């Protein structure tokens, strides 16, 4: 004798911001599910992000190119924010080649099939010289959580090329999560609740898939709970 | 002395537990723990501190 929640309308206010509703929630489970999902989403949502970059004329993060105004280090800091969606492969190599005066945005990346650049207006660099040209090859991986360079250094795995520029990996698409449990007047019932999850992401994971995967992870851990050895 | 060779190392030091942080008003402290985003308090809107 229970009720159970069914995923209902998923409002999209912006490309990044989304509201997801769950209508038939039993009394008391509003907050339980809200918080469990909030935790899972903020912690464990898999995403793809840039791990390392190779630019031609630059030995290390601290040098500088002719005809650009950002330092190379600031270029990496801008790349960390690059929101990208990878579909099939786990590690993709994007290529950015731009010349002439203008802001090098993410749109200028060489368009590959499997990779989606979510925010093409996202700036990367600014050239300032007619003959100034920037080329770089950005390696993008899939992962969960947050992995810094210094930890992966244990697993260097032939980092020998001095042209390599390691970037801190924020393998996480979800930026913000809030939930409200509010009275869900069901036509034949007195006291039922609806959970409304408002989530702000970098626009790679879709809301439906995020919620489904989070529920999946929580359910798997619950599976771990169902059996108890006691042996 | 015939000759000298100087080498500059640059190191990016990230904040970690034990570093000292302060305000402008005389408040001090040692960074005691790095919490995951989910554990941190959050307002109704969902923004964590």
């Amino acid at each position: 004798e229970f009720l159970k929640p069914r995923l209902v309308d998923i409002e999209q206010v912006s490309s990044t911001h989304a509201k997801v509703t769950l209508e038939p929630l039993e009394r008391g489970f509003g907050h339980t599910l809200g918080n469990a999902l909030r935790r899972i989403l903020l912690s464990s949502m898999p995403g793809c992000a840039v791990t390392e970059v190779e630019i031609d004329g630059v030995l290390h993060e601290y040098s500088t190119k002719e005809g650009v105004q950002e330092d190379i280090l600031e270029i990496l800091l801008n790349l960390k924010g690059l929101a990208v969606r990878v579909q099939g492969k786990d590690e993709v190599i994007l290529t950015l080649n731009k010349s002439g005066i203008g802001p090098v945005t993410a749109a200028d990346i060489t368009h590959d099939g499997d990779v989606e650049i979510v925010k093409p207006q996202h700036v990367i660099c600014h050239l300032t010289d007619e003959n100034a040209s920037i080329s770089m090859r950005i390696k993008v991986q899939r992962g969960r959580g947050y992995v810094p360079a210094s930890t992966r250094i244990h697993s260097e795995e032939d980092e020998r090329p001095i042209g390599r520029l390691l970037v801190d990996a924020c393998y996480s698409p979800v930026e913000r999560i809030a939930y409200n449990v509010e009275a869900a007047r069901v036509e034949q019932r007195t006291d039922l609740d609806k959970l409304v999850i408002e989530m702000e992401t970098n626009g790679t994971i879709d809301p439906e898939e995020a919620i489904r995967r989070a529920a999946t992870i929580l359910a798997e851990q619950l599976e771990a709970f169902v059996d108890l050895r006691d042996v | 002395v015939l000759k000298i060779v100087k080498v500059y190392l640059a190191v990016k030091r990230r904040i970690q537990p034990g570093d000292k942080m302060a305000g402008r008003h005389g408040n001090k402290g040692v960074i005691s723990k790095i919490n995951p985003i989910e554990d941190m308090p959050y307002d109704e809107n969902g923004t964590p501190v």
